[PDB]
């Protein structure tokens, strides 16, 4: 009634996502509808929890939550509108980045991540579809279905978190606890995305495979470089792979200045995984990087 | 700090807060919170309880505020009670979801989420803040406590 809907953008478990118009003012807009009416399922419990933590996350790099409408058996979320997501921008472009818009990119996601970070949220859910894409470049970090506020101590975490490509080594060794740390493994992984052809970089099929593609690459974490590992509940023995395994070819849009601050990422201890905030002291995005 | 402890400090304060209700007992609310955690323990909602020192401190946080003084029957204070645990559930709770089945007591589910918006609209703030700063859990946690 407030909102036309022009079109629509996605629908899943999550719901049903339009384009729309404000009637008032005739500002674009994007629009979830949430169904109340299935009282035997939990969907609208995490559209309350996005809702609770978008209210109080307000920066240019995570997704704007303008208002929230409960009319019908609904309820409406109202987002600022972005042209589409990092996974249709790689379709649309052939995987092929400009190296400035990797940078570009990734700069404006350490930025989000780090707002989120310092305000004491976890996203827990990175993942290309997750990133908005205006044309003008901007990039919005979005979907806080699965974030949560972080400081209380607790017995645990829930280890169902980040889809299986993008969950880091101590998450599928089955950490009861993680830290912001869990979210920098992610932008690592999307990094290296953005850096070679738009595609996943450890797409396992399982944990065990998961892992494997993993320490394969950046080779299997040693007892003095991670000593807490054997300890994990669900750790098992993995092969020795070597640390001398070239990252040239993984991401070749990236010289040595970029390739230090994918490791500085990709690190498997997640206490050594740099934080958004020193990521974003890094050469890498200094004026002076070649 | 243990749960009983702290459900007790937390029933006591709403017969305080809710003086309207002569026939609400102080182990009424206690039962209400403990029926939904079993329920959804029983169904397979979830592997473990919900109602831990910390999520009856985080769960008292938005009582205090949300919960007037005015309330006029024992079922009204259940419905605000129930609603204020979905969002205890719902923002702290380790499982991503959790059924609105257990939490209605209304016939009119219209009211049961504009209390919802109405509640976060309120207390968002705080229930970031409870998290983010501790001297302020340490608070709330000492005042719960002081409720008996
Ligand atoms: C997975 N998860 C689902 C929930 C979604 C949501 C509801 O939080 C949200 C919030 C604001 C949004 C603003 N803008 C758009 N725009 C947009 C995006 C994609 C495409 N697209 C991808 C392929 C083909 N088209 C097209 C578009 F117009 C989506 C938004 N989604 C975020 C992502």
């Amino acid at each position: 009634q407030k909102y036309e809907k022009l079109e629509k953008i996605g629908e899943g478990t999550y719901g049903t996502v339009f384009k729309a118009k404000n009637r008032e003012t005739h500002e674009i807009v994007a629009l979830k509808r949430v169904r109340l009416d299935d009282d035997d399922e939990g969907v609208p419990s995490s559209a309350l929890r996005e809702i609770c933590l978008l209210k109080e996350l307000k920066h240019k790099n995570i997704v704007r939550l303008h208002d929230v409408l409960h009319s019908d058996k609904k309820l409406t979320l109202v987002f600022e509108f972005c042209d589409q997501d990092l996974k249709k921008y790689f379709d649309s472009c052939n995987g092929d980045l400009d190296p400035e818009i990797v940078k570009s990119f990734l700069f404006q996601l350490l930025k989000g991540l780090g707002f989120c970070h310092s305000r004491n949220v976890l996203h827990r859910d990175l993942k290309p579809q997750n990133l908005l894409i205006n044309r003008n470049g901007e990039l919005k970090l979005a979907d806080f279905g699965l974030a949560r506020a972080f400081g209380i101590p607790v017995r645990c975490y829930s280890a169902e978190v980040v889809t299986l490509w993008y969950r880091p080594p101590d998450v599928l060794f089955g950490a009861k606890l993680y830290s912001t740390s869990i979210d920098m493994w992610s932008a690592g992984c999307i990094f290296a995305e953005l850096a070679n052809a738009g595609r996943p970089l450890f797409p396992g099929n399982d944990v065990d495979d998961q892992l494997k593609r993993i320490f394969r690459l950046l080779g299997t974490p040693t007892e003095e470089q991670w000593p807490s590992m054997t300890k994990l509940p669900d750790y098992k023995p993995y092969p020795m792979y070597p640390a001398t395994t070239s990252l040239v070819n993984v991401v070749p849009k990236l010289n040595a200045t970029g390739r230090d601050l994918l490791q500085n990422l990709l690190k498997c201890n997640p206490v050594q995984r740099i934080s958004a905030e020193e990521a974003l002291q890094h050469p890498y995005f200094s004026d002076f990087c070649p | 700090a243990s749960t009983s402890e702290l459900l007790r400090c937390l029933g006591e304060f709403l017969c305080r807060r809710c003086y309207r209700l002569k026939h609400l007992s102080p182990t009424d609310p206690v039962l209400w919170l403990r029926s939904v955690d079993r329920s959804l323990l029983l169904q397979g909602w979830q592997d473990q309880g919900f109602i831990t020192p910390a999520n009856v401190v985080f769960l008292y946080m938005l009582c205090r505020d949300v919960i007037s003084s005015e309330v006029g029957s024992d079922h009204e204070l259940q419905a605000v009670l129930l609603t204020c645990l979905y969002l205890s559930y719902s923002y702290m709770g380790n499982e991503i979801s959790y059924p609105l089945k257990p939490f209605l007591v209304e016939s009119c589910k219209e009211a049961f989420w504009d209390r919802c918006l109405s509640v976060i609209n309120l207390m968002s703030s705080k229930m970031l803040q409870i998290n983010a700063d501790p001297h302020y859990f340490t608070q709330v946690f000492s005042d719960l406590k002081n409720e008996s």
